[PDB]
């Protein structure tokens, strides 16, 4: 609606509600600067995530339920090598 | 000296009313001015009115015949100030311009009247 | 040993063509340096569609 | 074939066909054109919205939820430029401003 | 270094007249009426003989003799006869009859022509694709009246330019013809140019430099003289090429690194105690970060002092709304300003003891990579270009930035290419390999660098993977027209199947139209 | 029969403020108000037409008019929301 603070993903079409701006007529301050930023993020991801990941016999979700279940050794290899 | 070096050049490059190039008889006809803009209009008409007599003809080579279709493609959007990429378009005097300085110190306090020239190089007005 | 053959560039024409079934599709493909056309099997198509590719995308 | 007024395809509220007949049997020329009553609409309108806004912040100032010409002749007269547009004209039940010169305060 | 642009130098030589004892009345003369400028010449030549601009004027005397008939170069001997020079056309038609036979006299006596009973010679003249019929009957009647000469014949510039560079009168081609006013595409088959395909676009050298014009004028609003058409010609000749590719030459155009290689900047022509014991305590006396938040939260109190200091602005609004609700119930900035600077600074100077203008994007396209002062003279009668290089030439491939709702010169060349002649997309014909292979780019506006790398670019960019793609281009494109018209005349003897006789026209009549393949053709089917 | 223009004015303070009443006597100040701004508006336009040898009133006449009247703050914002309203309505194509 309008009023709101929000930031837009161009690329894959994400758009999160950061909340309402200062209006009497939760509340957030309206950004500053250029509409269209560029912005650099660092992720650190794990070795086990990165083994989880490719054993295709299960998803992400065995990093939080826990069952990643006896992973071979020829995909720790191949995330050795990459 | 400076003052006749033209004149010498008026006495030399004349040519009288009894004109040697041109032919025994004259017979010179009045004619309009007929400025340009009204040419096609004349020439649309004629073709017209030729189509309404014909059909009640396809045409192959016409001035409207040979004129160039328009694109296929989208017309890419440039900054109307400095002529880069234009990524934002202002609301109220619908400008494209670049980044945010530029729309405070050229978009924001132009006066009206620059705002219809600016648009007229693209002719969105 | 074995073999790698990629094409890739821009879709520019994608008509398949029957005879419900398709029989076969061609597609045309461009880059920097040219276009190529191809034709292609039902069963690449239906993967082709799968991925939800229109004309303009590479 | 059926299509709706003048007003919204200007996309205005006010009347564009009764101030097109407002300026015709006005007698101000005997030619009117076509975008003149859109043009004086629009400003109308304008006009009345900021009228009204101005209006309506001099009521909430007041905590109440009507408009008396109380709220009308203070929205007046605490902006300059309607000041200098209404300088002459006399609100019906207006009042006047609260204001006292300087020295007739008591200084001491 | 600063290049001061000027007008171009006046001719101190008049143009001289050809001798009349080697003037042959059976010889054809060969004349193109072009736009900008007027080319005459004999037949029997290969250079032409008579270039001047296509303009005239008159004069006024104190001495009132009423003896001025200057046209062309002699209007190249002052400011004030250059000045009022008015030429024939307007657009790119011609709208007056008078001062085209003046000219046409002029060139006429400059030509070493002695006459009897009108011209004696066979005419060799140039018009526009696709002419309105006024122009064709005013020309025929003006022609055959006014000068009475036995033949005429008509032709595109473009098409002569292709006679030219292949003679054999039978090949297939592309012409691309970069005109004054206009920008032509025309495709030939077997040596005839099939005009139900040709393309035009409303572009050309004029619409540049009043580009270039709109363009400077809405960049410097403050510049004190006024400049002219020929000094703008002048920056348009020496200072535009076109791009390899735009959209990654726009993106780095106002970059450091590359915008002081191509700038080029052109000049205007012009002619008490308490005191000491709280210095003594301060001088006994994570946190900076805290006092440059500190300085940014005084800066935006600033600009809370500024927005609250304009009345039309919503934080003045604000006020005053609760000023009314309470009677319902800037010096001083700028000196906190300073005081809010000088802690600032204090704040530095205990770090480091105990809005530049390269980030302006505007003042880089402005003046460049330099530091500016506006209070020196000279800078104020300053130009730069930095952009208008680039941004002026590429019109012809994006008509839409000029205003005109018409296809590109690549979309144009792609659509006959690709759609038309037996062409389906993916499988090109014999007759669309033919054209590819002899492309020819002809034009007086075809004198702007890269024009035919970009081309060639765009050309293995459409086609398909490996097609062998040729262009040709003469040295100087001016001149390719004449020269055709020029061999069609003297090389080959088939040149009486396009001659327009006298007794044909009285015959006939304006209505006419003769269908050769160098030529235009007729309206309908 | 009479004429008001209590229903324009009306559902113009309802975009602006839902929940607000109003007054008949301040409908009528505000009627005499809009009539007022429009006589004022008319008879410059009718004075300056008849000023440039022209019987033909159009847009420009009345965009001198509100230039002339009204202070020049509220006279460009005028013109802008003029110059919208207008340019709005003659994309009839």
């Amino acid at each position: 609606l309008a009023g709101d603070v929000i930031s837009i993903d161009k690329a894959s079409g994400k758009i999160t509600k950061l909340g309402r701006s200062f209006a009497r007529s939760r509340f957030v301050q309206c950004p500053e600067g250029e509409l269209q930023k560029r912005k650099t993020v660092v992720h650190t991801v794990s070795l086990h995530e990165i083994d989880v990941i490719n054993s295709r016999t299960q998803g992400f979700l065995a990093l939080f339920t826990g069952d990643t279940g006896e992973i071979r050794s020829e995909v720790r290899d191949q995330i050795n090598t990459k | 000296e400076r003052l006749l070096f033209l004149r010498s050049v008026g006495e030399r490059n004349e040519i009288g009313f009894p004109s040697r190039f041109k032919s025994a008889h004259y017979k010179k006809p009045t004619r309009r001015h007929k400025s340009a803009r009204q040419l096609i209009s004349d020439e649309n008409k004629r073709i017209n009115a030729l189509l309404t007599k014909a059909n009640k003809l396809v045409p192959k080579a016409t001035y409207f015949s040979v004129e160039a279709p328009p694109s296929i493609r989208p017309a890419k959007k440039y900054c109307d100030v400095t002529g880069l990429k234009g990524f934002y378009k202002s609301p109220t005097n619908n400008i494209r311009y670049h980044n945010a300085e530029i729309y405070q110190l050229i978009v924001k306090p132009m006066a009206p009247g620059v705002d219809q020239e600016y648009l007229k190089l693209r002719g969105a007005n | 040993k074995e073999t790698k053959e990629v094409y890739e560039g821009e879709v520019t024409e994608l008509t398949p063509e029957d005879a419900k079934t398709i029989s076969h599709v061609i597609v045309g493909l461009k880059s920097a340096k040219g276009t190529k056309t191809l034709r292609l099997d039902p069963t690449i198509y239906e993967s082709i569609q799968r991925e939800k590719v229109s004309i303009g995308d590479v | 074939k059926a299509s709706q007024s003048r007003s919204a395809k200007a996309g205005l509220t006010f009347p564009v066909g009764r101030v097109h007949r407002l300026l015709r049997r006005g007698n101000y020329a005997q030619r009117i054109g076509s975008g003149a009553p859109v043009y004086l609409t629009a400003v109308l309108e304008y006009l009345a919205a900021e009228i009204l806004e101005l209006a309506g912040n001099a009521a909430r100032d007041n905590k109440k939820t009507r408009i008396i010409p109380r709220h009308l002749q203070l929205a007046i007269r605490n902006d300059d430029e309607l000041n200098k547009l209404l300088g002459n004209v006399t609100i019906a039940q207006g009042g006047v401003l609260p204001n006292i010169h300087q020295n007739l305060l008591p200084k001491k | 270094k600063a290049v001061v642009i000027d007008d171009p130098p006046l001719r101190q030589t008049p143009e001289p007249f050809d001798e009349q004892s080697a003037y042959n009345p059976q010889s054809p003369i060969a004349i193109d009426f072009g736009s900008s400028k007027l080319r005459a010449g004999f037949v029997n030549h290969a250079t032409p003989t008579h270039i001047f601009p296509n303009a005239l004027t008159k004069f006024r005397d104190r001495k009132l003799n009423k003896n001025f008939t200057f046209v062309g170069n002699d209007t190249l001997l002052d400011q004030a006869v250059r000045s009022q020079s008015r030429s024939p056309f307007d657009g790119p038609f011609v709208t007056n009859w008078n001062l085209t036979e003046e000219i046409l006299d002029y060139t006429f006596h400059h030509l070493g022509v002695v006459p009897d009973n009108g011209i004696p010679n066979p005419i060799l003249l140039t018009e526009r694709l696709a002419t309105v019929q006024s122009q064709r009957t005013n020309w025929y009647q003006i022609l055959f009246e006014t000068y009475n000469v036995p033949g005429v014949t008509f032709g595109i510039d473009s098409l002569f330019s292709f006679y030219n560079y292949n003679p054999s009168g039978n090949k297939t081609g592309l012409v691309i013809s970069c005109g004054h006013e206009d920008t032509n595409v025309i495709p030939v088959v077997d040596g005839a140019g099939i005009l139900t395909d040709a393309k035009r676009i409303n572009w050309g050298g004029h619409q540049a430099v009043d580009y270039l014009n709109d363009l400077m004028a809405l960049k410097y609003p403050y510049f004190p003289t006024k400049m002219s058409y020929l000094q703008y010609e002048t920056m348009y000749k020496d200072y535009c090429y076109v791009s390899r590719n735009y959209d990654e030459d726009i993106e780095k155009i106002l970059t450091l690194e590359n915008l002081d290689t191509n700038d080029v900047v052109v000049e205007a022509p012009f002619t008490a105690k308490e005191e000491e014991e709280k210095k003594l305590k301060e001088q006994q006396w994570d946190k900076r970060l805290k006092l440059n938040k500190l300085i940014k939260r005084r800066k935006e109190k600033l600009k809370l002092r500024d927005e609250m200091k304009d009345r039309k602005s919503q934080v003045s609004q604000n006020r005053m709304k609760n000023l009314a609700s309470l009677a319902e119930d800037e010096a001083f900035e700028e000196a906190l300003e300073y005081e809010y600077k000088d802690i600032v600074e204090l704040e530095r100077l205990l770090l480091e003891h105990d809005y530049d203008w390269r980030n302006s994007i505007l003042h880089l396209f402005l003046r460049g990579p330099r530091p500016h002062d506006s209070e020196n003279i000279h800078e104020q009668h300053q130009m730069h270009l930095n952009v208008e290089r680039i941004r002026v030439p590429e019109v012809i491939f994006q008509p839409t930035m000029g205003g005109q709702d018409q296809a590109g010169i690549c979309e144009l060349s792609e659509t006959i290419l690709l759609k038309k002649f037996g062409s389906q997309p993916g499988k090109l014909s014999q007759t669309s390999i033919d054209m590819v292979n002899n492309v020819l780019i002809t034009g007086g506006n075809a004198k702007v660098p890269g024009l035919k790398e970009r081309i060639v670019k765009e050309f293995t960019g459409f086609l398909p993977t490996g097609t062998n793609i040729t262009v040709n281009m003469s040295s100087d494109p001016s001149l390719d027209a004449w020269k055709g018209m020029a061999a069609l005349a003297r090389n080959e003897e088939q040149y009486r199947k396009t001659v327009i006789s006298k007794k044909e026209y009285e015959e006939y009549g304006p209505e006419y139209i003769k269908e050769h393949k160098l030529g235009n053709t007729k309206y309908f089917e | 029969r009479k004429e008001t223009y209590s229903s324009y004015i009306y559902k113009v303070l309802k975009q602006t403020h839902p929940d607000t009443g109003i007054s008949q006597k301040s409908m009528s100040i505000l009627n005499s108000f809009v009539n007022d701004i429009f006589e004022r508006i008319a008879t410059e336009a009718s004075k300056l037409a008849a000023y440039n040898k022209k019987s033909t009133i159009s847009a420009r006449e009345i965009q001198t008019a509100v230039r002339l009247i009204l202070p020049g703050e509220l006279a460009k914002h005028a013109v802008s929301e003029g110059t919208r309203a207008v340019t709005k309505y003659s994309s009839s194509t």
